[PDB]
């Protein structure tokens, strides 16, 4: 009926109105000063004032590092803007990786906008082009003027085109019976389809058929957009939209990653001060997840430094799981968590601590209950030991076979047998680093 | 087609409790494995979850691609199965993470359920006007069958489709609405009058009867990876076949997820998994691995099955050793299927299926031979001398392929082992680490 | 990007459902009268009912006196027409719809007196067929509630 | 309550907008931004 | 204009001295480094006496002590219409342009052109706008009735002003600027008529306006160079300009200095973090701090002692001794009670925080025992933490929570150092297994 993939037991952090986590709720067990401190950087984050804050999430594997930020996202809605990041997806052959970090700051910054649309829409009744007194003088095109008819319901116009117009007219292939709608905004023309004034059946080219539009042909609406300013960004750095030669040819040239420059920047930031200043625009700080932070080398880390200290940057969590390791790109300096002191000093570090044996056979529990899926207390009990000798993750991987070959005997239930099937077919990394121990070829 | 090394495995051969053959559809035993990549196999087939890491090890020739193979033919038409080496990551034009994460989606179907059209009658009328350049075409299609008459409207890519292998006006044509394919079944008016030229000597047919117009649902399977291509810019059905989808962006991504499950919950499409397979996965960079280890947490992800031969080795990207070449955390989040070497009766077996797969009629003194030596060198090796001694044997003009034919291709031909133990004997004459040689025989 | 017409149908459970027993309700070829309580309501079927191209006909509190006459005698003369868009209390007052055995009440539940007078509106004699009263719901909603309400009066007013 | 609307991009531009035998229409788009 | 939420430096607005360059205690938001503040004045008063060039001033000094303060204070106090281009060590290793022309293009992206031009604008409100059409649309006749709140006229309209004025349709009550030259009009809104909104222009209607432009010689170096467009000054795909067009503009803008058409500001390079540029970038910035087109280039590191990058040697400050030579350092110092408290203090008045005084002296004696940094950070949780609980005023205990929430360096490594077996080492050994 469903589909769950390692997750979605986790709805939320799952506090109270004071911010005091319970034992079991939200699909999390345990971890209580962690949830109690990510809803305090919850709450931080709908304040909507600081820029450039940022945690660190540090503890072992399979401690839930992942879930917390997920939860965190869930927490926050899909209102505020999120972006998920891994520590590898920096490093392109396009751009340099400085760019990209710059990029995918911006990219967690929002902005709502109402926008008003000037449209001119209807079922087309007549189209008469007119001439030019000479046509092949070089300069000037062919045609003058268009005239154009259009009906709507109450309501008749009739327009005169500039060419330029009737240029996006004429590349969506309209005709005489055929509803369009123009936007005086940028002049793009959308073709809705044939009139069911006409006939229906006659046609060989699966058209869609669309009533006369309700109310004049000439209208102004209201539409709230929600957006980035990476996609101010780059919208300004590669120019589609308009009516020009430019514009018309960049929608054709394969699309490619660039630096933008500051100044583009300066002046897009200048722009939605404007469009906030008057009352129209709505600014949202997101929050910018890196997983696995200890793939990032120096010179990343280094302009992380600078652009922690802007005052546009959103709040960024990261995650690690190493102790005392060397960091990528310098050749002898030791510093905690992979992550270098400067670094360090401006974090705000939260611990996560590992699971006890009651808590590993809840989680079980509510991951057999999730996967819908029945299992017996005998069954439990050992799949819970078996979690506690080698993996959560074993064990919590090793439910599906085990379903997999309950439904094999004609039955709902699993049981012990059951188990120790799936134990002999399926093996971990300690069994498979003791084969590979006593080894004959590189087994 | 040619015959491949794979080509004598079509399916996993288990029974219906998962309980697999002592010989079965061209694999013998490895009984364990083969339960154990059923189990998989039911797993991918039910498609209730997602992002499940499947490791396959073992020594050099045991069957992991064999085991791959077999999994790949019981799985069926209609689920994809991305089947990869671990050295294609590595490209000049896309990044590791952006060429993993289209080997992800590649892995992914969604079936798609259209409505469609069918138009079988006899051609009566076509009118097509043009403009004088050639650029606005339009027209009429007088079109009749034994019961009925229709005149339809043209576009312009049903003029194109006409003025391609041209219809003359008492032809029999089939129409298709939602494809826009022309298929001109024949012909039934046989006229006098032919022009020298044209000619539609084509094959006389009687005129259809009965309904002009019929309604047929059609379903048909995309990847995702298609759809991102094609909506990632205007020209994208051709960097389907030229390879040029450079670094396509995260939101068109996020928009085409969106829509997927808009299209699941209308009804109008359904999400099919499917099956990655990395061979050779030793040779990847730790940057691979860290990303692998949250692309496998999302819901469009496939089954990744993985297959090394490595013991305890240096991975790489680092400087440490590690069991089977990878990481703590990716070993963490995987289950683990061991394969272990055979025996003499199953090599005798294997080269049965083997000289049975290249039609090659064997005596039971060869295959003993060929056992013998299967035993002692690898089972490549005697697995490749078959079709050697097949050679031997026409060029004597018997087709039977006896003991002597066998002492010759393996004095012909060497193994490693002997072929170590003459560089060995004769260092001088090759170049060694460092370069010296001595070619002068003084 | 237009406002997508299966989209508006399928983001509504009621009109989903809807469309689903149209279906086989214009496959056996039928009679179908169709009840709301607000104008709006009748006021979005009618751009459904252009997708399917169907014949139908609208009755409201607005219509002009005229109309409900004629409107009536194409009824009861002309067979090709399909779908009956009628009021709470205008269609359900002594109008013959003898023809006619299926109703389906989007949403009344606003008192079950005006549900008596409407399904008395059909099921009148010179019905040549058998009656099937169709009411589709949202379960685990106000319309709960109310339905507990329309309940314990049907049954005040009918032990009464 | 609230009807689906057309989904469009939004646009970047400033333009000639009214303040409210033909019409006539002129494309008359520009970019905020000016150098 | 310029949207910003809160900085980490957006409480200084400049240095506080007095007309003898003197530091005072406290002022402008910058408290302490006496000696360092004192000197970056003097090195202002160089940039705003602009009769050198090409000098190199370093500042070095331990992590978290007011060196990117000290820039962004010098930074505020030059004011607008100086260039200052601020960039980090990392920001020059591109993958379209070589380390040497990144580095030119931010050098020369910090030297401005002063140019002062006239230009005379029609700015009004419009009474009455008649348009008198033909059939064909051959011969227009336009009458335009406009006004100020002093006086008023009516104008007969030539044939482009026609196409001008339908283009960008101009009703009655709106208030427009006209160029007469290029013909741009402009829609400033709407006038004071409720029968957006702008008030009615005072004055003349023709009126005669001097505007300064600054133009960088990045943009003429890009503009001159005639392979791409000023797009690229947006897009960035500038793509290695010649030497040739740089002399071009180099010998121009001389020529246009002795003819009085123009002027020469110079400006500020900050380069924060020199110390991860590479060799071939120091042995660059040797001899392109010579130039007579040369800005002042100020460098900001913490190193000391470290490896310099592309060699195998250690230098002082992770920089070879002689780009060394031809520097002069200002050095910075590790702050007191007293100043680490008052800076807390400000920040707390600057993020709108209410604090106890008890609170401010736990964080004054939390900060003098682990960072600065890690006390200016509390300070935003804890006032959520006191938010929660439904009270303004900040008090121990909330700071006491927040301490135990979120950890520092220091405790972070005491925890590692005891629980190292469940975490990976450089080995790549981990232990996942709670038993045995
Ligand atoms: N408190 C918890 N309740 C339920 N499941 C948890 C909890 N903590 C961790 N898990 C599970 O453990 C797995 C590992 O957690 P994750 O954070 O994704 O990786 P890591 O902890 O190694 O960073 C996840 O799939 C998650 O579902
Ligand atoms: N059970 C089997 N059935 C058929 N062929 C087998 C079997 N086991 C091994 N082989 C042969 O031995 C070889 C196994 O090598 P390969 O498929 O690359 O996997 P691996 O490298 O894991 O051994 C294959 O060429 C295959 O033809
Ligand atoms: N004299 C000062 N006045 C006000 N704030 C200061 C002063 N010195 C340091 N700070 C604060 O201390 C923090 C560290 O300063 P900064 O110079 O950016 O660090 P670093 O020395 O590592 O570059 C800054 O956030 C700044 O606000």
């Amino acid at each position: 009926v469903t589909r769950t993939a390692a997750h979605t037991h986790i709805k939320g952090l799952g506090l109270d109105e004071s911010g005091v986590a319970k034992r079991v709720e939200g699909g999390f067990v345990g971890q209580i000063e962690a949830r109690e401190a990510c809803g305090v950087i919850v709450d931080l984050i709908k304040a909507k004032k600081m820029s450039g804050r940022a945690i660190l999430l540090a503890g072992g594997p399979s401690t839930g590092k992942t879930a917390l930020a997920l939860a965190i996202s869930q927490e926050l809605g899909p209102k505020v803007p999120f972006c998920p990041l891994v520590g590898s997806e920096l490093y392109s052959v396009e751009v340099k990786k400085t760019e990209t970090l710059m990029e995918n700051f911006r990219r967690a910054i929002g902005l709502r906008i109402k926008e008003t649309k000037e449209v001119y829409e209807g079922e087309v009744t007549e189209l008469t082009p007119e001439d030019a007194e000479n046509p092949l003088g070089g300069y000037g095109k062919t045609i003058s003027h268009v005239i154009v008819g259009l009906k709507s319901a109450k309501g008749t116009k009739t327009l005169r085109l500039d060419p330029t117009i009737y240029e996006s007219i004429q590349r969506e292939k309209v005709s005489i019976g055929d509803v369009i709608y123009i936007e005086a905004n940028t002049g793009a023309v959308k073709r809705v389809g044939r009139s069911d004034a006409y006939a229906t059946e006659f046609d060989l080219e699966t058209e869609e058929y669309v009533p006369l539009p309700k109310g004049e042909v000439h209208k102004k609406k209201e539409i709230v957009q929600d957006v980035t300013l990476h996609d101010l960004d780059v919208a300004n750095a590669r120019p589609q939209g308009g009516q020009d030669v430019i514009s018309m040819m960049g929608q054709l040239l394969k699309p490619k990653k660039t630096e933008i420059t500051e100044k583009l920047r300066q002046e897009v930031n200048k722009v939605v001060a404007k469009y906030i200043d008057q009352g129209v625009a709505e600014l949202i700080p997101g929050v910018l997840f890196i997983d696995e932070v200890n793939m990032l080398d120096i010179e990343i880390f280094t302009y992380l430094n600078k652009a922690l200290e802007s005052n546009i940057a959103p709040v960024v969590v990261l995650a690690s799981n190493r102790g005392m390791t060397t960091v990528r790109g310098t050749e002898d300096v030791i510093s905690p968590h992979g992550v270098p002191p400067d670094l360090i000093d401006r974090l705000l570090i939260v611990r996560t601590l590992p699971y006890d044996k009651d808590e590993i056979r809840t989680i079980i529990e509510r991951r057999a209950t999730v996967e819908r899926l029945q299992v017996e207390s005998s069954a439990l009990d050992l799949l819970a030991t078996m979690g506690t000798e080698t993996s959560l993750r074993y064990a919590l991987q090793l439910l599906a076979p085990c379903g997999i070959l309950a439904q094999t005997s004609n039955r709902k239930e699993i049981v012990v047998n059951d188990v120790n099937e799936a134990k002999l077919l399926f093996l971990d990394a300690k069994r498979s680093t003791k084969i590979l121990e006593t080894s004959a070829n590189y087994l | 087609s040619l015959i491949a090394a794979h080509s004598h495995i079509t399916g996993l051969g288990l029974d219906e409790n998962l309980q697999p053959r002592p010989t079965s559809e061209g694999m013998v035993g490895q009984l364990q494995a083969r339960r154990a990549a059923g189990v998989i196999l039911k797993m991918v087939q039910n498609g209730t979850i997602a992002g499940r890491a499947v490791l396959v090890a073992g020594p050099p020739s045991t069957g992991k691609t064999a085991l791959a193979m077999g999994v790949s033919q019981s799985l069926g038409k209609d689920v994809p199965f991305t089947a990869i080496a671990g050295s294609e990551i590595f490209s000049l034009e896309l990044s590791k993470t952006e060429a993993l994460t289209q080997a992800f989606r590649k892995s992914i179907g969604i079936k798609i359920k259209e409505e469609t059209e069918l138009i079988e009658g006899e051609v009566v009328e076509i009118q097509i006007d043009r403009s004088i350049t050639g650029g606005h075409k339009q027209g009429k299609l007088t079109i009749k069958t034994t019961d009925m008459e229709t005149i339809y409207e043209l576009g312009n890519k049903m003029i194109d489709g006409l003025t391609k292998e041209k219809v003359l006006a008492g032809d029999v044509i089939s129409i298709d609405k939602a494809s826009g394919k022309i298929t001109k079944l024949g012909r039934s008016f046989a006229r006098s009058r032919d022009y020298d030229a044209m000619g539609a000597d084509t094959r006389f047919v009687q005129c259809p009867e009965g309904e002009l117009q019929k309604r047929k649902t059609v379903v048909h399977t995309v990847s995702l990876h298609e759809i991102d291509v094609i909506n990632s810019r205007t020209q994208g059905f051709l960097a389907l076949f030229t390879g040029d989808t450079g670094e396509i962006r995260s939101e068109v991504r996020d928009q085409i997820n969106t829509k997927v499950a808009e299209w699941k919950e209308e009804g109008k499409a359904e999400i099919v998994p499917g099956v990655l397979f990395i061979d050779e996965v030793h040779m990847l960079d730790i940057e691979c691995f860290s990303f692998i280890n949250r692309a496998l947490e999302d819901e469009f992800a496939p089954i990744v099955m993985m297959a090394t031969n490595r013991g305890v080795s240096k991975t790489r990207g680092t400087n440490y050793k590690s069991p089977h070449g990878l990481p703590l955390d990716l070993l963490d989040r995987s289950i683990i299927i061991t394969t272990k070497s055979y025996n003499e009766q199953e090599i005798k077996t294997i080269l049965s299926i083997r000289a049975q797969e290249e039609e090659v009629e064997l005596s039971s003194d060869a295959l003993d031979l060929l056992t013998k030596t299967g035993v002692e060198t690898s089972l490549r090796y005697s697995s490749n001398l078959i079709s050697v001694a097949q050679q031997i044997a026409m060029k004597r003009k018997n087709n039977t392929v006896e003991v002597e034919d066998v002492k010759r291709a393996y004095l012909l031909f060497l193994d490693s082992a002997r072929s170590v133990k003459y560089v060995q004997e004769n260092e001088s004459q090759y170049i060694d680490d460092q370069g010296n040689v001595q070619i002068s025989i003084a | 990007s237009m406002p997508s017409m299966d989209r508006f149908i399928t983001e509504s459970a009621k009109l989903r459902k809807l469309d689903e027993l149209l279906v086989k309700l214009k496959s056996e070829g039928h009679r179908v009268l169709i009840y709301f309580q607000m104008t709006k309501m009748m006021d979005l079927m009618e751009e459904y009912l252009t997708y399917r191209q169907y014949n139908h006909i609208r009755l409201d509190g607005s219509s002009k006196l005229e109309d409900r006459r004629d409107l009536v005698h194409d009824w009861q003369t002309n067979p090709e027409i399909f779908v009956f868009l009628l009021s709470t209390r205008a269609g359900g007052l002594g109008i013959n719809l003898t023809a006619a055995d299926t109703v389906i009440f989007y949403d009344s539940d606003w008192n079950p007196t005006i549900d008596s007078q409407a399904m008395d509106r059909a099921h009148r004699l010179g019905q040549t067929r058998q009656v099937t009263v169709y009411r589709l719901l949202v379960r685990g909603t106000i319309e709960e509630r109310m339905r507990d309400r329309a309940k314990q009066k049907e049954q005040v007013q009918q032990v009464v | 309550f609230e009807r689906a609307d057309v989904d469009s991009p939004f646009s970047f531009t400033t333009f000639g907008k009214t303040t409210s035998k033909f019409t006539d229409l002129i494309y008359s788009s520009r970019n905020p931004i000016k150098y």
